[PDB]
């Protein structure tokens, strides 16, 4: 069967800048497992409908996971705009599969503050579709060059997660999963249990 | 037009960083004051020394940026907030000496104390000046206070008060007094505009109209005095300071107790009905969420819940024990207060969880913006809610008192009266003591003159006479702890007339009728929209239309104000008959 187990159940997610992208090829997948937990803000599908996913097949299906705000989780959609919208994390306009995620405060959160997870904060220019930029170069803001040092008008553009048990509701940490059916003129694979 | 996306992106990291700052500095505050100890305190100093740095840094760069060629108004009000220095403009040895200064004088009121009998101020004397109802007693606490206290700060307050002078024409200010009427100056459209200067006018016709309410009630206090202090009370003089319950003469609450209406009638109390039911802590907060939630505003949050300190730890923790709404940021509010079962106690927490909502509200606002509209409109958001709650229909429809109980015309005239004393008393006081300020910072009483036009004022405006000649070596206002310490005390007065006005506002779209001092906003949920219409503004918007969204007007009118005390009015009328309205400026005590 898919891999399902290792989107999902993940020790460590990984962060928003630098979400990782899996595919399946040639198993059976399964799409009524996908319960992390009882209360699931986040189950919104573009393009089909969840409970016709076992019907349909498709050639593959590619799955990206991160860590994002409570706050931020809307942004994950076809046509929003927003820091993690233009500068993370993009979707198509006309783009079909499902977006999931689950709180995780008891896991990716502690009280000295979890800054394992960064985001992109300033960017020349939006993102492209499922597009990842992972540099670290110095942001230049005004008419001077960023010579790697940051100061005035020379930020950092990478920026840290302050989890913490207590922050809050809407800056929680939400392991995120989106999953991309990409399907074209080639033999489908991914089809549901007969 | 140009250079301002580098004014963006400068706001945008200075958030970033600040609101991460803050939260920490919060913590470190919280865990502090819920648990004392040496360890908490180096902590909480650390991070505000932090605090402190990351601020003045990232304010001495936004001053690169000239203000008036930025043209978006959010991005200008961003950055007008974080320009403005203050104290960082004097140089090293006169910040060392308005500091050291400061904290002397501080440290001198603190450890005050009064040797005849030896009472501290918190302590004792407190307890005399509120209780105490012989005249000797009284006066020899009053006297000793000042003589140890105001003529030890004396010769402070004259080099604090030149030293913030230098600090605020610094800051391109023409005094002290002209620095702290700044927080109430407005900009914006024509029709939005407050000009710094105009704050004095407003004040002084807003007092205009108060005098015939105020005259009334201090004619009818004045003859219900002369029952205590028959040789020390005149019927056409002024009331002696040391006879107004209160140290300074703030408060008139303590007077009630000998200028009640009506005797034979009391007012409510439903701390008996209230613990006989088992009300214990949780239950009253549970009460407030349920009565915001009838106006429609949010719900509390599970964080608040769990992290909020609603009871008196028994593990022997050291609490300062004082009512405070804490917003430390990322959504994490929390309150803070020793919970009794008592009526009291019922209505700071309607205060506080009211606090806590208007900090809910503008947290979309950007972080230099997340603050409200001014120094009045915070304090007034809770203490409508207070006002609303102390309603006798409120009582009755949450069970504490029984469905059979009718209101009194009596019980509404004394607790009109106890609101005049505890509301109508400090109008004055402040806006007197504010003038002496004002006109001491700007030059217009010489050194050689402040006591003689201080105690002018308190018998013009406030109609007190003190006891003892007091010279130029007394201090009188040093020994209050607003003039001490560098507080504004404006602020009282503006959040008086803003309470009665949001009062007045939200009745209306609650489609009251009945009068305003029974007014329940409760299950109305088109007043609490109408209300949260501002509440979510914050510091975004200028004032005057913060105040337009809820009350109609851009400036103060005193007229709920009137309205609310109208039935009190009155009856003061019909009894302040039987005597000569107003006080004379020519008698004093010491004249024997
Ligand atoms: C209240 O104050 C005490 C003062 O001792 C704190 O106790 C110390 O906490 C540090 C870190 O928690 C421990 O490593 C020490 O061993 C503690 N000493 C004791 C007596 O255990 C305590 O943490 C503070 N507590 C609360 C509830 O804030
Ligand atoms: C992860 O493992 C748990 C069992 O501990 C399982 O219930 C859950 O469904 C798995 N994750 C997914 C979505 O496959
Ligand atoms: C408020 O609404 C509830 C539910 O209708 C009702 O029980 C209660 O009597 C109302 N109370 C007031 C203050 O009108
Ligand atoms: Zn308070």
């Amino acid at each position: 069967l898919c891999p399902f187990d290792e989107v999902f159940n993940a020790t460590r997610f990984a962060s928003v800048y630098a979400w990782n992208r899996k595919r399946i090829s040639n198993c059976v997948a399964d799409y009524s497992v996908l319960y992390n937990l009882a209360p699931f803000f986040t189950f919104k599908c573009y393009g089909v409908s969840p409970t016709k996913l076992n019907d349909l097949c498709f050639t593959n299906v590619y799955a990206d996971s991160f860590v994002i705000r409570g706050d931020e989780v809307r942004q994950i959609a076809p046509g929003q705009t927003g820091n993690i919208a233009d500068y993370n994390y993009k979707l198509p306009d006309d783009f079909t599969g499902c977006v999931i995620a689950w709180n995780s405060n008891k896991l990716d959160s502690k009280v000295s503050g979890n800054y394992n997870y960064l985001y992109r904060l300033f960017r020349k220019s939006n993102l492209k579709p499922f597009e990842r930029d992972i540099s670290t170069e110095i942001y230049q803001a005004g008419n001077k060059p960023c010579n790697g040092v940051a100061g005035f008008n020379c930020y950092f553009p990478l920026r840290s997660y302050s989890f913490r048990p207590t922050y809050g509701v809407g800056h929680q940490p939400y392991r995120v999963v989106v999953l991309s059916f990409e399907l074209l003129h080639a033999p489908a694979t991914v089809c549901g249990p007969k | 037009s140009l250079t301002e996306e580098n004014a963006k992106t400068f706001l945008n990291n200075f958030n970033q960083e600040a609101e991460d700052l803050s939260y920490q500095s919060s913590l470190a505050s919280w865990n502090y004051n819920t648990n004392i100890t040496e360890e908490n305190a180096q902590k909480m100093s650390e991070a505000a020394a932090k605090w402190s740095a990351f601020y003045e840094e990232q304010s001495k760069t936004a001053q690169s940026f000239s203000l008036q060629e930025i043209q978006t108004p959010i991005i200008k009000r961003q950055l007008q907030a974080l320009q403005q220095s203050g104290s960082s403009a004097l140089s090293a040895d006169k910040n060392k000496q308005l500091n050291t200064i400061l904290n002397t004088m501080s440290t001198i009121y603190s450890t005050g104390k009064v040797c005849n009998e030896c009472l501290l101020l918190e302590p004792g004397l407190d307890e005399i000046m509120a209780t105490s109802t012989d005249y000797n007693s009284r006066l020899w606490a009053w006297e000793g206070w000042r003589a140890e206290v105001g003529k030890q700060l004396r010769p402070l307050y004259e080099e604090y008060v030149v030293l913030k002078n230098e600090m605020a024409r610094a800051n391109n200010y023409n005094d002290y007094g002209d620095y702290w009427r700044g927080d109430y100056e407005a900009e914006g459209a024509d029709g939005y505009n407050y000009n710094r200067n105009q704050l004095i006018e407003d004040v002084e016709r807003t007092f205009a109209e108060i005098k015939p309410l105020y005259e009334h009630l201090h004619a009818y206090v004045r003859r219900k005095l002369m029952d205590t202090y028959p040789s020390y009370i005149s019927p056409t003089g002024c009331l002696p300071a040391h006879l107004l319950g209160d140290m300074w003469g703030r408060f008139w609450t303590n007077l009630y107790p000998l200028t009640v209406p009506f005797a034979q009638k009391p007012n409510i109390d439903v701390t008996d009905a209230m613990m006989n039911q088992g009300w214990d802590a949780e239950r009253i907060f549970q009460e407030a969420e349920k009565f915001f939630v009838s106006v429609g505003l949010p719900h509390m949050t599970q964080g608040f819940w769990a992290n909020s300190m609603l009871t008196e730890p028994a593990d022997g923790r050291k609490v300062v024990c004082h009512p405070t709404a804490w917003d430390l940021g990322h959504g994490d509010f929390r309150i803070k207060m020793c919970t009794k079962v008592t009526m009291d106690n019922f209505l700071t927490a309607h205060h506080e969880m009211g606090h806590i909502q208007y900090d809910m509200a503008y947290a979309r606002q950007p972080f230099l913006l997340r603050n409200g509209a001014n120094e009045g409109f915070h304090e007034a958001v809770g203490e409508i809610m207070s006002l609303s709650a102390a309603t006798p229909k409120h009582l009755k429809s949450i069970g504490l008192l029984p469905s059979d109980f009718q209101e009194d015309s009596e019980t509404e005239i004394n607790f009109l009266l106890k609101q005049a004393l505890t509301i109508v008393g400090t109008l004055p006081f402040t806006y007197m003591l504010e003038k002496w300020r004002w006109m001491v910072f700007r030059g217009e009483i010489p050194k050689e003159q402040w006591m003689k036009k201080w105690w002018e004022m308190k018998r013009e405006i406030v109609g007190v006479v003190e006891p003892l000649p007091h010279d130029e070596t007394y201090c009188d206002p040093a020994s209050l702890f607003h003039v001490s310490n560098d507080y504004s005390f404006i602020r009282y007065y503006t959040r008086t007339i803003y309470q009665f006005q949001f009062q007045e506002a939200l009745c209306q779209a609650a489609k009251y009728n009945g009068s305003l001092h029974k007014c329940d906003i409760s299950n109305s949920t088109e007043a609490g929209q109408k209300l949260l219409k501002m509440l979510s503004l914050g510091n975004s918007e200028p004032w005057t239309k913060a105040l337009e969204n809820v009350v109609g007007a851009r400036n103060m009118d005193v007229k709920p104000l009137l309205n609310y005390f109208q039935p009190l009015f009155d009856w003061l009328k019909e009894q302040n008959r039987n005597s000569f309205v107003g006080w004379n400026t020519e008698w004093s005590p010491y004249a024997d």
